[PDB]
């Protein structure tokens, strides 16, 4: 069978409005490995997002870290959009600086 | 260092 | 302390979109140090940690030959397993291999590992004796018999007890400033009211390495395992990890809750409470 991805959206460093940081989207626990991940800024896709090399956990499920530089503000909204064979529609997870 | 190739033919599954 | 080295191979077929892709990544504990991808413009073993860069050309060439040969062999293996399961040539499948050695705090071999899966399910594994196999089904038994006839277990054992341990020790020395350095978690508790009679207490652990950590909530000294929301430990991107545990508590009873943190970087388990 297949396994759907777990998704976490968060920053590398504590969020400080106006200060450069890194926005991360960690997808894990999925199988097969093909997966599409986009990082969004106010609904728009961020270009040049980088990701880690494919690896997996002891239960064989895969994990990947997608990341890009970003500067947190009070208004700007960030999120991660994930698509996988196990999803009938892309899953959107908004960034919450408290999560 | 990963597992080196054997002397003979690498055995497939 | 204790350390381990692991290589993770992923071979994925994709009928109609070229030959199966082979990716290999190597880790020492929770630090990746090498990668190989058959889909790269110019497939070659590449460094992913500063301390491995000092290895000479011979090392990289050796690695690349191994991965290039494995790339081809896994394509045969994917064809073989498709047949073992009477599957059609139309579907995409994946073979994964995870292997390596574990060392104790004294640098001695604790045990070796060599496991494989097909489409995410355990297929065949080398037993702890590094001499016999455990096959998951009648298909894996074909591989088992083929590997027993070719004395494959002996090759795996020779590696796991030899080069695996020797090179892991070398890496641990060359990267001792990081690989043998445990960074304790920076901890704190946040408070988030949910309603007039409930509030969320979230215990944070940030900037720690390695990833192994124990984060739990206690109410009056009793573990709240069932009522605790525990997110998976996640990478920060700077080698460290993050994690949090949360519990929803009755307003005014916050002081009855204590967060406990256990981490190699900590000489003694920590106990925290919400500090208004």
């Amino acid at each position: 069978i297949q396994r759907t991805p777990k998704i976490q959206v968060y920053s590398r460093h504590p969020a400080e409005n106006g200060k450069s940081n890194f926005l991360n989207c960690y997808v894990s626990g999925f199988h097969p490995s093909d997966i599409e991940v986009d990082l969004l800024k106010n609904g728009e896709r961020i270009e040049k997002v980088e990701h880690s090399d494919l690896s997996f956990s002891k239960d064989w499920s895969f994990y990947l870290l997608y990341y890009t530089e970003f500067t947190p503000t009070e208004k700007d909204e960030y999120a991660c959009r994930v698509n996988h064979v196990t999803l009938s529609q892309p899953k959107i997870v908004k960034w919450d600086r408290d999560m | 260092l990963p597992e080196p190739l054997p002397q003979g033919q690498l055995t497939a599954y | 302390g204790s350390h381990s080295m692991r290589y993770f191979y992923t071979a994925m077929s994709r009928p109609g979109r070229g030959e199966p892709r082979f990716i290999a990544v190597g880790y020492v504990d929770d630090t990746q140090f090498v990668r190989f991808d058959s889909d790269a413009a110019s497939p070659r073993t590449e460094p992913r940690a500063p301390w491995i860069e000092q290895e000479g050309p011979e090392y990289w060439d050796r690695n690349t030959q191994i991965f290039k040969t494995n790339t081809q062999t896994y394509r045969e293996s994917l064809r073989n397993l498709r047949g073992y399961y009477n599957q059609s040539e139309a579907g995409s499948h994946i073979i994964q291999r995870m292997y390596g050695c574990d060392l104790g705090p004294d640098g001695r071999l604790l045990r070796g590992h060599d496991q494989s899966a097909y489409d995410g399910k355990d297929y065949i594994a080398l037993n702890e004796d590094l001499s016999s196999w455990t096959a998951a089904d009648t298909a894996a038994q074909i591989t088992q018999r083929k590997w027993e006839a070719a004395r494959v277990a002996e090759q795996r054992r020779a590696y796991l007890e030899g080069l695996c341990v020797e090179w892991l020790r070398r890496y641990l020395e060359n990267g001792k400033e990081t690989l043998q350095r445990a960074d304790p978690p920076k901890t704190h508790v946040t408070h988030h009211p949910v309603s007039d009679h409930e509030a969320t207490l979230r215990c944070w652990a940030l900037g720690f390495y390695p990833a192994e950590i124990t984060l739990t909530w206690q109410r009056d000294g009793e573990d709240q395992t069932q009522d605790t929301e525990l997110v998976e430990t996640r990478p920060a991107g700077d080698r460290t990890f993050q994690k949090w545990a949360a519990v929803v508590v009755p307003s005014g009873e916050e002081q009855r809750y204590t967060c406990h943190v256990q981490h190699e970087g900590l000489p003694k388990p920590l106990t925290l409470r919400w500090e208004p």
